[PDB]
């Protein structure tokens, strides 16, 4: 996160550290006691799927207390859709080995229907991103949970407002813009996979994934996240599934 | 199905509606609105007309900066309006002038205050409630030879040459202002 | 206007065009500079355009320059106060007062939901936590 603020210890409840042989992958969002949504792109190098870890009640990665709960990961669920090495459709379910326990400091983050947070969400203006990535770009991570309020803009206004590059990925329907332009605000690589968050009457909801942008916070650039409206069903579909065997798996979409 | 074009605001004493183009064919709209940090408000709800009352919306903030957008339906498309400050270019509305007495050798030129869109407790503001200082008004003034006088108040004091009969026409100005500056010349009153 | 010798009287303001509808030369006799003369014109013969009572819903007209204002009363809105502010009970309006959830309807109104974990309360909009830790809330600030 460059220009955001240290998210008071408690105030970022969803927030999730996830893992790989014990070094910091990425973050994510704590929907449901048993499941977590990520971002599919975390998972492009993982060769150990048995070592993956989800902490949960995390904030300074320096001190260690009592409000931290660990689970190792028994699913990682992936559209079949996404190519990895890519941008589009930039989105996991992570299903937990044991569901972890709710408290002051661990609180799930509400997946809203897809047309209240297509109709209603989506104009809320500024929302939380959040992770312990880059303070700068090409920067070193943060110890302590960062977090950010950015604007939304509707494509057509990303585009406009952005500099044309060479072979930049598109931004879809499954993607969204928010940030800044100006070089001073955005979420970073490290935050991949972690919570854009909207409030709207006294509720939290999950609106977008951390993803992809240009560089970090650079100037022209706005950051994209994957838009989790447009995958709601699948998403619901899913978590009213049984497992399967293996850690890695490809679900259709839609 | 085609994005509006020519957004255009019309705006008089803060009385502010959107205006835009074309003429929808099998295509409706829905305005949405908003200031820079503030969140997006729809209104016009899937209206087959090509304007939008904003009037309600602006007033609850004159000096804010609007931004409004048009949806066309047969993400949707849509076309930005153009920046919007009511305070800094609602057009002034023609003036009236409410009556003139003369005491002697001086005559008392008085302009109606009048009422703007912008609602407070439970009336309009006046022209001069919601600009203040801001506001001052302009006589042109000549007997029977141009003449002016100006005044930060609604009245106007001048002197005559008794036996004489005046016409008067008053315009509203903000000086302060870059465009929009003046609003027309009232009708002309004579004694 | 003219009747028969009237125009032997010199110019008259008040007799000719206030008590009378008097036309452009009329006027021009009495003013007789050309500026002075248009400057009176423009609004003179700009005819009332709230004659046609435009507003509606009870509101208000003021005549401008070749056009019209309405002033509205609390519950309208529009150009002429056609728009019923109590007639957008929909849900792309403001989430039609939805605390969460809302759902459109063809024949009744619209009806409002809530998200797991949540119940609707009596007032039909507001959504009240039925479990301890709720999603999206922050307990530390509860
Ligand atoms: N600003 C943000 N909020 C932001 C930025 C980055 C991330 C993490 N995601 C990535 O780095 C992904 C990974 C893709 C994969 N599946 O492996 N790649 C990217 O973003 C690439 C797309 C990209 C490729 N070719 C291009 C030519 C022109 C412009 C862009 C690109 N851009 S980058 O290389 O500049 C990212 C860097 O290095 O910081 C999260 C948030
Ligand atoms: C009332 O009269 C005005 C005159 O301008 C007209 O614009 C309206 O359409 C009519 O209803
Ligand atoms: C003119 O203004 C409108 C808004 C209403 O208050 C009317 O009663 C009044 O005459
Ligand atoms: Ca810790
Ligand atoms: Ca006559
Ligand atoms: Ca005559
Ligand atoms: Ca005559
Ligand atoms: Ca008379
Ligand atoms: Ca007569
Ligand atoms: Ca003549
Ligand atoms: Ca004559
Ligand atoms: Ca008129």
């Amino acid at each position: 996160i460059v220009g955001g603020k240290v998210c008071p210890k408690g105030e970022c409840p969803w927030q999730v550290l996830l893992l790989v042989n014990g070094a910091q992958l990425c973050g994510g969002t704590l929907i449901n006691t048993i499941w977590v949504v990520s971002a599919a792109h975390c998972f492009d190098k993982i060769k150990n799927w048995r070592n993956l870890i989800a902490v949960l009640g995390e904030h300074d990665l320096s001190e260690h207390d009592g409000d931290e709960q660990s689970r190792r990961v028994a699913q990682v669920i992936i559209p079949s859709t996404y190519v990895p090495g890519t941008t589009n459709h930039d989105i996991a379910l992570l299903r937990l080995h044991q569901p972890v326990v709710l408290t002051d400091h661990v609180v799930p983050l509400c997946l809203p229907e897809r047309t209240f947070s297509e109709r209603t969400l989506a104009f809320v203006r500024f929302s939380l991103v959040s992770g312990w990535g880059q303070l700068l770009d090409r920067g070193a991570t943060a110890l302590e949970l960062m977090v950010l309020n950015v604007p939304r803009l509707m494509t057509q206004d990303c585009l406009q407002q952005s500099r044309k590059v060479g072979d930049s990925p598109n931004i879809t329907e499954y993607m969204f813009c928010a940030g800044y332009s100006d070089g001073s605000k955005d979420s970073c690589k490290g935050d991949s996979g972690g919570p854009h968050a909207t409030h709207y009457r006294g509720t939290w909801y999950l609106t977008g994934i951390v993803s992809w942008g240009q560089g970090c916070a650079t100037v022209g650039h706005f950051g994209v996240y994957t838009r989790v409206s447009q995958y709601i069903e699948w998403l619901q579909k899913l978590m009213r599934s049984e497992p399967r065997p293996g850690v890695l798996l490809r679900a259709p979409f839609p | 199905t085609v994005a509006a074009y020519n957004l255009t605001w019309k705006s008089t004493n803060f009385k502010t509606i959107l205006e835009w183009e074309p003429k929808p064919v099998n295509q409706v709209y829905t305005v949405q609105i908003s200031t820079k940090s503030g969140d997006w408000k729809s209104k016009c709800f899937y209206t087959t007309d090509t304007e939008c009352d904003l009037t309600d919306e602006i007033v609850k903030d004159v000096k804010q900066t609007y931004l409004a957008r048009v949806f066309s339906y047969p993400e949707p498309l849509y076309e930005n309006s153009p920046e919007f400050t009511p305070y800094l270019e609602t057009n002034l509305g023609q003036p009236t002038i409410q009556s003139f007495e003369q005491v002697g050798t001086k005559v008392n030129v008085t302009v109606e205050d009048e009422r703007t869109l912008v609602r407070r407790n439970n009336t309009f503001l006046s022209l001069r409630d919601v600009f203040g200082k801001d506001l001052i008004y302009t006589l042109y003034y000549w007997k029977s030879g141009k003449k002016t006088a100006k005044t930060n108040t609604n009245e106007f004091l001048i002197d005559v040459d008794k036996g004489e009969n005046y016409c008067f026409s008053v315009q509203a100005v903000i000086p302060s202002r870059t465009v929009n500056r003046k609003s027309t010349d009232s009708p002309v009153e004579c004694m | 206007a003219n009747a028969f010798l009237e125009e032997l009287r010199p110019g008259s303001l008040e007799r000719e065009c206030k008590e009378e509808q008097c036309s452009f030369e009329e006027a021009r006799e009495i003013f007789k500079d050309a500026e002075r003369t248009k400057l009176f014109w423009i609004s003179y013969s700009d005819g009332d355009q709230c004659a046609s009572s435009p507003c509606q819903n009870g509101g208000s007209c003021k005549d401008q320059l070749q056009s019209y204002i309405c002033f509205c009363l609390p519950a309208f809105e529009g150009r002429n106060c056609e728009t019923h502010k109590d007639d957008q009970l929909i849900c792309v309006n403001e989430n039609g007062g939805c605390e969460q959830y809302c759902s459109d309807h063809t024949g009744t109104k619209r009806s409002c939901r809530c998200h797991e974990g949540y119940s609707l309360l009596a007032d039909g909009v507001s959504c009240t936590p039925t479990v301890e830790y709720p999603c999206g809330k922050i307990p530390i600030l509860e």
